């Protein structure tokens, strides 16, 4: 998933 | 529990189960009787997971029951195998399942006709003209495929069946201390006492 | 490894090893087997230079291989030993493979094939 | 115990010139053992035909579902259900449960009594809609039928051209599948008028 | 059995008229960190053939070794060293593919991705893929790791087949492997700006460039977006 | 990500990358981490992308609700709803939180949110696994009462190395300045500040 | 699998099906099952194919060594026990094989060894090995006479097989029977079960279950 | 799957591939990744498919009913909320991967919605398994001030990197246009450039060919 | 942990006549869902009318067809050239697979040619050794969806003489080289539709008494 | 494998072992000999692991085997279950051990006297009146303890046995289709064909 | 390797 | 562990903290890890005490017998016998190893050694736990031909840093200087750089 | 065990  | 076979022959349904009830390394009963009358021409045997069996079996007993004192009828052996079918379909997506396989023997007053339908667990129906559950069916199968006719008598239904239990008693692993034999016709259920 | 080559041939065409081995033989007491129509019989002689002995525990000069088979020989009587061990260990060998004891040929062709890998085999005589 | 591979079985549907075909195996087992050979994975809702594999318990299920629902159908909006309509009915039925499914691989058939059109559908176990112009299959020898279809398959066959098209792809499929064969059905369906046809496979 | 621990990211390479490019970034990541700047992974093997290498750089070192042993070991006793009988690209590919396939055969691999870049004596291109499994395969576009996803794409609408090849020029050519390269430093994280380049041309023969810089990026864009979704301000 | 924020004279600068990461994969290269949950009360986004969205929009709702009926809300305040939703559900999120506003009463104010929802009030605050390799650079060059320019070009240089050292960061380098004049957005691009 | 040998007084019946399986996907529909170790002595074939292929016809060339070295046909006792011991050797290794070695010498007369690749080695008159196993003893035992004619023996070799090939998803294809006497083997034909079926099914009346 | 976004001059542009995989296999060779959520706002949709069709079907739903309660034409960011309040609710489990785009009177938008509930805005967007194919050709000749027939040039080219190069992809390519002040135009297969070839030869059996052993009539009237 | 196989996709096919047997095979070479080559041949001329494929991972498949082409090689010099046949290639095969019985080769083997009596034959392996002499043999990775259709066109499986009731079969005819080649065709551009695996090309390598011959056809290329 | 069995008695050696080979649910063979002769006053059997049992007992009988040709003599039973304790010690720290349980029933000619030795597979020797391996024990040594007497005959020591076999077959869960029983004397070995 |  | 080597104008100097840990528990809090393999060729060592205490003493006997026969080994040697430690022998060691030298030819060099046994030529080089606290530092700091004292700073307040943030480093900050001169030790104490 |  999307990471930051 | 373990062996239960199922033969429908010409004017009869002919139920055959295992006497034997094991745990661990010891037979704790050589003349248990896996079955339960569910109406006065209708018989189910049952064979799985202990306590699961019997607990299921008396359930649909007295549900059956209720229905006949409510209407004052007995149901078909169609109409029962639904009911039983439907029971164990919602069991098997319950939080802990009925591991439970049956046979029902039934004789239809209505058809004049014997019936016999196999169900397991999961609630997989068929109607059958033999049946079996378990390890029992890879060794009956296949000698009722060879000498099975369908316009039998209820005599050579019951030697037909002593050809699968001496099949069994020859090449099982396990000793399952005989069997007990039920017959299912328009007069209604009687044991075989001499087997 | 002690490797020499210790049976050679010889110009003449001789392995003198062998045929000197063949000496040591003719040194040992004699051994004598006849077969009759329904029997063998193995006679072997015994020096009598030698008294004071004890026939008990004396080593004898025919040896059961398996309990159908027999070997006597002319020779080196240590020698014998091993060929009589190895001999004995192929019998219950066969025994244990083919599921039927040795015939006299088969036994008789192993010994002979231990004698003759002697004969062409490095570091020994 | 993988659900959809206990009990085996195969359902394939075709279009044709103004027709439909749906077939399907006759097979049902328990993994290696063979059990019935009179297990039928079509059935039908006034005009509608739905074939169903997979799980055995989940394929009698929801064909006493559909039942149920197409009945009340029926007697509220006072007329038959539609293939089209159905088809959406089937998706959102499956889609209910979505993190317990039905172990199946239904197919819908039919032809719109409406407009006349031939219509056939396929869905998996979660109700994602597989509309198709040619054909559509499903069960534990898919890979075999997707071959069959794929080469055999040609548009606007006549009824009787169409019956020996899906019936080859049917009977090669089985013959290269363990648990599927043993028997096997195939409905053609005409605007008002539906054929029923047993065929003889070998029963290995 | 292994893990990999200082790597380098993708290879790409393509073939053209009369020779082949490879290229392949400067950059040694060790996970996460981008741990070394100034690492080669373009090694040329005579004037004929460029050996582009990617994965662990521990074993990227380690075939530099057999790479340089095989020029010394081929000049032994060979007066046509420096002619009829010098390395070709296919004899250096046929050594490391071997190589690569008994170490996974023996469950210690060379944990590497390889693409050998070169021009045989006939003047035939030279271009040729093996990895840590030893597979091998051969097209007119060849790249490693990320490069397969975006970079492969990019140089197949240049050379999609073999007829392709005579109707491309060295300098459409490098254009796109260094378009490619500006792409895989937008999209790939464990990428660095810095890269080198490498042409081997079957009559201006081996060309390297070093020190090379990702250029004429597009980023002004991003001050546009603002917030996820629903942010106005 | 890479993420700071600073308190200088004038009030604070949240500074920030544009990375979003799948994998090894940049998903978005132009990600804007800097998020308005008031006018003057902002956070710096790190972890889940998801679960750090869900969160200041839950927040933005929150203070709005606030706003409405007992009038602008403290930098404090913002901060405890944070803290409230990140440590109650701190088994189901990844949210490394930097919240940072401007009162006029408070000045600039900014508190750091780490994983476990503990609540820590700093001068300044980075955060993100690129943060990691600036923790020597910013400790020897932050000071207190810095001016506008000086603490711009802080955050320019510490984000900056902390892009070049992190893979899981770079792009663009987003600021947003909050002072008593207002909000003010900055970027910086590539060219600029990998050569510094 | 399914495959069966049995001992009468009229010699050895060995029938094998020949159905191939990777999973649920039939690999093929004519795999030879008995392989012919030499014209003497036959090999069936169980669980592992490459198993059993590679060392069954290992085990002819070890057959013909002791013919050359001896001057006399192997036993079938010594076969066997070849094929035994070699497998013991990788016992644990994961080999896998359900074999039985059937022959007619003099000296022992006909002949069967079941050996298997845990190394079990048993003689007997009556053996079935295979995942159809069960279906081919349920017909076998219950018709089984040691006074059979070579010709009813033969069918009901065959329709034993035919019988597991039905119910045993894993069993089919074709029969192939053979006939093993002092003189050796006789090849009895493949019997396609396709058209074997309905042959049985139309002139024994059984296989009622199945929709005619 | 290959879906892509582009914003343009004056409005929107997506576009997809239409290749539907169980496995290695392909189930549908033309299925339909375009999806209405409203009039003139299009939701292109990768990953699980019932969950993408699901999914777009119930905030559909959702979004009329707002759009007759509120007497107002729906937003792009009100699809956007709904979408992704509900992915989020669902932690990931619901595998619908979502690119979102529309005009409305707020302006044109383009979102993609990942299936944990994360959203990101941009110019030029890709998701599925050719995403990296399509992205390459986008960055490579993606500019600002795009015209409405350079935008569907692009995106239809991004999705084509897909379908050649992703073995996920396949098949054709569907458009659909949003522009402001104007009507959404769907382009169903806007280009097929995988037909099937000629088959060498009629498989048409001979009538009689399949053994038969049962014939009868179905009812299908009451 | 390190896992020593991978998986090239690809399909196989063999068809043995009267006097001629095909081996041919697509072009396409894959790892997950990346095509790596369009063209990169895996059927081969191994000497003495002998063609090889080994189709799955393609390291141990090009391992394998080098140590059988070295196999012939060594036959040669040691058996004074004499002609390999193809029943004694493929027992040698057998020993090359299962000599590396608990470290398989993971590939699925198929060889063709002509028999000592000038017939063409085809045989196949297992991955560790099993093989069978057959008319007709798919291998790879569409297997599955070629494979009955050959039962059904090649050994006319299920297809009954019309008229006859189902009572009588269509009875087995050799089949000429033009339709063999007809069936290969159909059969792969009908796995190029429904395998993602397969595409690009296919390379028919034909047997003869006169030699090997080579043809070539384009395939779908998404 | 599975029933072993022995009891010494005053004057003999008596070992009982099941006949049944079973292979999964298929019982393969009814009449299996579970023993070997290791010397004419010596008899071992033996039950475990599939292939191990034989190959073990056979192995053994061979190395008794050489030795009586070598020495023209017989080997005590003590000595011969000293070499099989000692053999089936190294076995158990070996790479693949042998897993198989034996019973040693034995006449030493010298003493005069009855020998039964009992050693599991991890080489643990005891000598006892009376012996098992498996779950066998667990039904018959309480049944010994109580009936067994140091005295018996060969006819008693039978009956005994009989008593035993009766226990089992009511008790166990499998069916190991009967005994094989061999008496072990002064005489040497005879096996009992009517049981 | 398929099974028999 | 915290370490570093840096090249400058006269030579090569090398740094190292003093702590060894067993866990959060501190072994030993006067540890030296800087390293003698030949007279003007030392090592700084990190990862596994055992495993590079024990590659330390076999280079330092293979340039012991090198020198008996060839003279003085190159500093390029001695990294090349590290390697090849390090590398063969990658799936049983944890060493992570700075090789530092000073030539008369090639003045002071510095190699670096990470864990798969990679060789790095570097005008400096950080490692260790710690290192990754000061990378922003250390590259905005460093410059090329600085003198002893200038270098001397750069390594105290560099691992000043890194022991600041890293809980794994601390204690004394070691120092060993290589140059024509000869070699020199240098030791730090925490009253001095902690309040830096 | 004892790390630096
Ligand atoms: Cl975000
Ligand atoms: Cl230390
Ligand atoms: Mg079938
Ligand atoms: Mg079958
Ligand atoms: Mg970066
Ligand atoms: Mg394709």
């Amino acid at each position: 998933a999307p990471l930051x | 529990m373990d062996i239960i076979l199922g033969i429908r022959v010409q004017d009869s349904v002919i139920l055959a189960s295992s006497k034997a009830v094991t745990r661990g390394i010891s037979v704790l009963k050589d003349s248990d009787d896996k079955t339960r009358q569910l109406s006065p021409h209708t018989l189910m045997s049952f064979a799985g997971e202990a306590g699961d069996t019997v607990q299921f079996a008396e359930y649909i007993q007295a549900n059956i029951q209720l229905y006949s004192i409510r209407e004052d009828y007995e149901l078909s052996p169609q109409a029962v195998s639904s009911f039983v079918r439907q029971e164990l379909a919602k069991s098997i997506r319950s939080r802990r399942p009925y591991q439970v396989n049956v046979l029902i023997g039934g004789y239809d007053k209505k058809k004049n006709k014997p019936e016999l339908y196999q169900i397991d667990y999961l609630g997989t129906k068929v109607e059958l003209p033999y049946g079996a559950h378990g390890y029992s069916g890879f060794y009956t199968f296949s000698l009722l495929d060879h000498h099975y006719r369908p316009d039998m008598t209820t005599e050579e239904g019951l030697d037909l069946l002593k050809l699968c239990v001496q099949e069994l008693e020859k090449r099982m692993p396990m000793d399952f201390k005989g069997v007990i034999v039920k017959i299912v016709d328009k007069d209604g259920i009687r044991q075989v006492d001499d087997f | 490894g002690y490797d020499r080559a210790l049976s050679i041939f010889s110009p003449d065409g001789h392995i003198f090893q062998v045929e000197y081995a063949l000496e040591a033989v003719k040194r040992g007491t004699c051994a004598v087997g006849v077969k009759g129509k329904n029997c063998v019989v193995l006679g072997c002689e015994r020096r009598s230079t030698l008294k004071l002995q004890d026939t008990r525990i004396t080593p004898s000069k025919v040896s059961k291989i398996d309990s159908h088979v027999v070997l006597s020989f002319s020779g080196l009587n240590a020698d014998s030993r091993i060929l009589i061990e190895k001999a004995r260990v192929e019998a219950q060998s066969h025994r244990l493979t083919l599921e039927d004891p040795v015939t006299v040929e088969y036994l008789t062709r192993y010994v002979a094939g231990v004698q003759q890998r002697y004969t062409q085999s490095g570091g020994v005589r | 115990s993988d659900p959809s591979s206990i009990n085996g079985g195969i359902v394939v549907a075709m279009t044709g010139k103004d027709c439909v075909a749906i077939a399907c195996d006759l097979r049902l087992g328990s993994q290696s053992l063979g059990v019935s050979n009179k297990f039928e994975k079509i059935f039908h809702y006034g005009h509608v035909f739905l074939g169903i594999t997979g799980l055995a318990t989940d394929v009698t299920t929801l064909n006493e579902m559909f039942r149920y629902k197409t009945n009340l159908y029926k007697l509220k909006e006072e007329r038959a259900i539609e293939p089209e309509t159905f088809t959406q009915l089937v998706s959102s039925s499956l889609y209910e449960r979505r993190f317990g499914p039905y172990f199946v691989g239904p197919v819908v058939a039919g032809i719109n009594s409406k407009s006349g059109k031939p219509f056939i559908a396929g869905f998996d176990l979660i109700g994602c809609i597989d509309e198709a112009k040619d054909f559509i299959v499903s069960g534990t020898a898919s890979d075999q039928l997707f071959g069959m279809c794929e080469s055999l398959y040609e548009p606007n066959l006549e009824p009787e051209d169409l019956f020996e098209t899906i019936s080859q792809a049917l009977l090669n499929a089985a013959d290269r599948d363990a648990l599927s064969g043993w028997g096997a059905v195939v409905y053609i369906i005409k605007k008002d008028e539906v054929v029923k046809r047993y065929l003889k496979m070998r029963q290995d | 059995t292994q893990q990999p621990i200082v790597t380098g990211t993708s290879v790409i390479s393509m073939k053209y008229d009369n020779g082949v490019i490879i290229a392949a970034d400067n950059l040694g990541s060790y996970g996460s960190l981008l741990r070394f700047n100034g690492v080669e992974r373009l090694i040329p093997v005579g004037d004929n053939t460029v050996v582009g290498i990617s994965g662990d750089i521990s074993d990227m070192q380690h075939i530099e070794r057999l790479l340089k042993d095989l020029v010394t070991e081929n000049a032994y006793d060979n007066p046509l060293a420096d002619a009829e009988e010098a390395l070709e690209p296919s004899y250096i590919f046929e050594y490391l593919a071997t190589v690569m396939y008994q170490r996974r055969s023996k469950m210690n691999p060379l944990w590497n991705a390889i693409i050998v870049a070169g021009v045989q004596s006939n003047g035939d291109q030279f271009l040729r893929y093996v990895n840590l499994l030893g597979v091998t395969y051969s097209s007119p576009t060849l790249a490693t790791g990320f490069g397969a996803h975006m970079a492969n794409p990019l140089l197949r609408k240049v050379v999609d087949r073999e007829s392709d090849i005579p109707k491309t020029t060295v300098q459409v050519a490098e254009e796109a492997i260094v378009n490619a390269m500006r792409v895989l430093y937008y999209r790939d994280a464990r990428s660095s700006r810095n890269f080198s380049l490498a042409i081997i041309d079957k009559n201006t023969g081996l060309t390297f460039k070093k020190n090379l810089q990702v250029e004429n990026m597009k980023w002004d864009f991003a001050k546009d977006i603002k917030g996820y979704g629903t942010q106005k301000i | 990500t890479s993420i700071m924020a600073v308190t200088f004279k004038d009030g604070v600068i949240l500074g920030a990358d544009s990375r979003t990461t799948t994998g090894a994969y940049i998903a978005n290269r132009v990600t804007d981490k800097l998020t308005r949950v008031h006018d003057k009360i902002w956070c710096c986004r790190s972890g889940s992308a998801a679960d750090t969205q869900a969160i200041a929009d839950i927040v933005q709702y929150h203070l709005e609700l606030y706003t409405s009926q007992y009038g602008t809300p403290s930098t404090e305040t913002a901060a405890s709803v944070f803290k409230e939703l990140c440590y109650e559900n701190k088994d189901n999120l990844t949210a490394g939180i930097i919240v940072a506003g401007y009162d006029d009463k408070n000045k600039g104010e900014v508190y750091t949110i780490p994983l476990g929802g503990s609540v820590h009030k700093l001068p300044y605050a980075i955060a993100g696994s690129g943060s990691t390799f600036i923790y020597g650079y910013c400790d020897k060059n932050f000071r207190e009462n810095m001016s506008k320019e000086e603490t711009v070009d802080f955050i320019k240089h510490s984000l900056s190395q902390a892009i070049k050292w992190d893979g899981s960061s770079g792009g663009v380098i987003r600021m947003v300045v909050l002072t008593a004049a207002g909000v003010e957005r900055l970027i910086f691009y590539p060219d600029e500040y990998e050569q510094l | 699998t399914t495959t069966l040998a049995f001992r009468f007084q009229g010699g050895i019946i060995v029938a094998v099906d020949s159905r191939a399986t990777a999973g649920n996907w039939v690999a093929s529909q004519t795999v030879k099952k008995v392989i012919e170790i030499n014209p003497f002595l036959l090999g069936t074939m169980a669980g592992g194919a490459a198993d059993c292929q590679f060392w069954e016809t290992w085990l002819g060339s070890q057959c013909r060594l002791h013919e050359l070295r001896e001057k006399e046909r192997i036993s079938v006792a010594a076969a066997s026990k070849i094929l035994s011991n070699l497998v013991y050797q990788y016992k644990g290794a994961g080999l896998s094989m359900g074999t039985m070695i059937c022959g007619y010498t003099r000296k022992e007369g006909p002949t069967i060894y079941y050996v298997d690749s845990d190394g079990t080695r048993l003689k007997g008159d009556i053996f079935c090995v295979g995942s159809g196993q069960t279906f081919a003893y349920g017909v076998l035992d219950s018709n089984y006479k040691w006074d059979l004619s070579v010709e009813d023996a033969l069918y009901l070799g065959k329709r034993s097989i035919l019988a597991a090939a039905h119910r045993d998803a894993y069993s089919g294809g074709s029969v192939n029977l053979y006939h093993v006497t002092e003189d050796g083997w006789i090849y009895h034909g493949n019997h396609d079960v396709g058209e074997l079926f309905w042959k049985v099914k139309e002139e024994e009346g059984s296989f009622n279950n199945v929709i005619g | 799957t290959t879906i892509v976004g582009v914003k343009f001059n004056n409005g929107v542009v997506i576009a997809a591939d239409t290749r539907s995989t169980q496995g290695p296999i392909v189930a549908d060779k033309n299925c339909a990744k375009l999806h209405r959520i409203s009039p003139k706002i299009w939701c292109a949709g990768a990953g699980t498919a019932a969950d993408t069709e699901a999914v777009t079907q119930l905030i559909g739903s959702n979004i009329e009913l707002h759009s007759l309660y509120t007497s107002r034409e729906p937003r792009v960011v009100s699809a956007l909320q709904m979408l992704k309040q509900h992915l989020f609710k669902y932690q990931g489990h619901i595998g619908a991967y979502l690119i979102v785009a529309g005009v409305d009177p707020t302006g044109s938008h383009l979102f993609s919605i990942h299936a944990h509930g994360s959203t990101d805005v941009g110019y030029y967007l890709s998701l599925g398994s050719g995403s990296l194919a399509a992205m390459a050709v986008l960055e490579s000749h993606w500019k600002q001030d795009l015209t409405k027939e350079e935008a569907i040039k692009l995106a239809s080219d991004a999705i084509q990197a897909g379908i050649w190069n992703d073995l996920g992809s396949g098949s054709n390519v569907d458009v659909c246009v949003m522009e402001i002040g104007k009507d959404a135009e769907y382009l169903r297969n806007y280009l097929t450039p995988n037909v099937r070839e000629e088959k060498q030869k009629s498989y048409k059996f001979p009538r009689g060919t399949t053994a038969v052993l049962k014939e009868s009539i179905v009812n299908i009237c009451d | 942990q390190f896992n020593p196989y991978g998986d090239n996709g690809g399909t196989i096919l063999g068809i043995a006549g009267e006097d001629f047997a095909v081996l041919a095979g697509d072009t396409r070479n894959i790892t997950d869902y990346s095509i790596n080559s369009r063209y990169e041949p895996k059927v081969f001329d191994c000497g003495d009318n002998i063609v090889m494929s080994a189709n799955g991972f393609a390291a141990d498949g090009d391992a394998l067809v080098k140590r059988f082409k070295n196999s012939v090689k060594w036959y040669h010099f040691d058996h004074n050239d004499k002609k390999l046949s193809i029943n004694s290639a493929a027992r040698n095969i057998q020993h090359l697979l299962y000599g590396k019985r608990f470290f398989p080769y993971y590939v699925h083997t198929i060889i063709a040619g002509l028999d000592e009596d000038g017939k063409g034959a085809v045989y196949s392996f297992d991955p560790v050794g099993s093989y069978e002499r057959e008319q007709c043999r798919a291998g790879g990775a569409a297997a599955s969806l070629i494979m009955p259709f050959l039962d059904n066109q090649v050994n006319f499986k299920n297809q009954y003489e019309p008229g006859t009731n189902g009572k009588v079969k269509k009875p087995l005819k050799y089949l000429s080289v033009e339709e063999v080649i007809k069936l290969v065709r159909d059969s792969f551009t009908s796995a190029t539709e429904r395998h993602i695996q397969v595409g690009d090309g296919l390379e028919i390598l034909i047997v003869t008494k006169d030699g090997v011959r080579k043809e070539f056809y384009e395939l779908k290329r998404d």
